[PDB]
């Protein structure tokens, strides 16, 4: 299948607290591998996965000292965006970042990214040609200018083209067991009366990875869309996922609805029923 | 400019009385990050618990997984109470073994 | 490095 590598940066300020506090971690598709967190007693790039752990001591302490580099860049960025919005210097603000590359089967770059926000809104982001930007407002549209001047849009390309898409590939072959294995929902349909005339059918999906699936209800064949509850997709802290949708129906009519179920590590779409 | 956290409260695999288990809060589609999140047992807090790495969905709103290690009976009860600055005063989700 | 490096030149 396709994969991806993203890292996820958050910097947050306390006035009154101490200095930003400054948050990385990183995933290979829905598998986290890494993180940092400036306010650990002794803050250092470590492994969440097992198959990290193999890098020897050049690159911890290379992905240390970036994150600690990052810390500051971002530090700072949060005092100059204050500026940009015109705002005190009481209040607590947000910037987040998401970066990284997607491959395909063959393991070449399918398209790469670098967006960034701040307090929860857009604030720029690199362009799928990955050569200009897309600000959202005229304080981001400052930093478009210097970063066209400086030709940031070159190094990012180098690094998503690249180093970005080489370890990736790197990763997915230590990690082959469990990265390159897609595991399907276990999945089973549940009634419970409401009153006397309506009832409850739910449709659950245990135990799936990755997390992306489609659970639909069906009644007479038709998509039942606008009538359908569908929970937010749930980890369930083993690696896998947990998801179910459920419809209101008439006592009587169980029969006529269906689920149906897309799932990487399925062949073939399900089809389920409520089995009385 | 703030979103209110989205609360999940469930377990790690099918409950069954007198099989250990993990109880879960799963927080999401907050904003901003600081949030305080107790598991409960029979309205009192669990100490031992554990939480996931902080990090964001696509629409930069957060997600973390609050979990510890239990054994459901049939007599005892569990919630999750989560506080937020987009909260009044803590929301409390009781855990129902069938969602 | 598998992070980005030269993060200073992303300055606001």
């Amino acid at each position: 299948g396709s994969h991806s590598m993203r890292y996820f940066y958050t910097a947050m300020s306390r006035p009154g607290r101490g200095e930003p506090r400054f948050i990385a971690v990183g995933y290979v598709d829905d598998t986290q591998f890494v993180r940092f967190d400036s306010d650990a007693a002794s803050p250092r790039m470590a492994p969440r996965a097992p198959w990290i752990e193999q890098e020897g001591p050049e690159y911890w302490d290379g992905e240390t000292r970036n994150m600690k580099a990052s810390a500051q860049t971002y530090r700072e960025n949060l005092r100059i965006a204050l500026r940009y919005y015109n705002q005190s210097e009481a209040g607590s603000h947000i910037i987040q970042v998401m970066y990284g590359c997607d491959v395909g089967p063959d393991g070449r770059l399918l398209r790469g990214h670098d967006q960034s926000a701040y307090d929860g809104k857009d604030y720029i982001a690199l362009n799928e040609d990955l050569s200009s930007w897309t600000a959202a407002d005229t304080a981001a549209q400052i930093t478009q200018r210097k970063w066209e001047a400086a030709r940031v849009a070159e190094q990012l390309r180098a690094y998503l083209e690249g180093l970005c898409v080489e370890w990736l590939r790197r990763y997915l072959e230590n990690g082959k067991e469990t990265l390159q294995r897609a595991d399907p929902p276990k999945t089973h349909v549940t009634h419970h009366p409401i009153s006397d005339h309506e009832a409850t059918l739910r449709c659950w999906a245990l135990g799936f990875y990755p997390a992306e699936i489609t659970l639909t209800w069906q009644r007479d064949g038709e998509d039942q869309t606008q009538d359908t509850e569908l929970v937010e997709t749930r980890p369930a802290g083993d690696r896998t996922f947990q998801k179910w949708a459920a419809v209101v129906v008439p006592s009587g009519e169980e029969q006529r609805y269906t689920c149906h179920v897309q799932h990487e590590g399925l062949p073939k779409p399900l089809t389920l029923r409520w089995e009385p | 400019i703030q979103r209110t956290p989205k609360i999940q409260v469930y377990s790690r695999h099918p409950a069954e009385n007198g099989k250990s288990n993990f109880l879960n809060c799963y927080v999401s589609g907050f904003h901003p990050s600081d949030i305080e999140v107790d598991l409960l047992k029979n309205g009192e807090r669990i100490e031992k618990v554990e939480h996931s790495d902080l990090s964001f969905s696509k629409d930069w709103s957060f997600y973390l997984l609050y979990y510890t290690e239990f054994t459901p009976t049939e007599k005892d009860e569990y919630a999750c109470r989560v506080n937020h600055v987009t909260l009044s005063q803590p929301k409390i989700v009781k855990w129902d073994r069938d969602m | 490095t598998s992070t980005f490096e030269d993060v200073k030149i992303l300055a606001f």
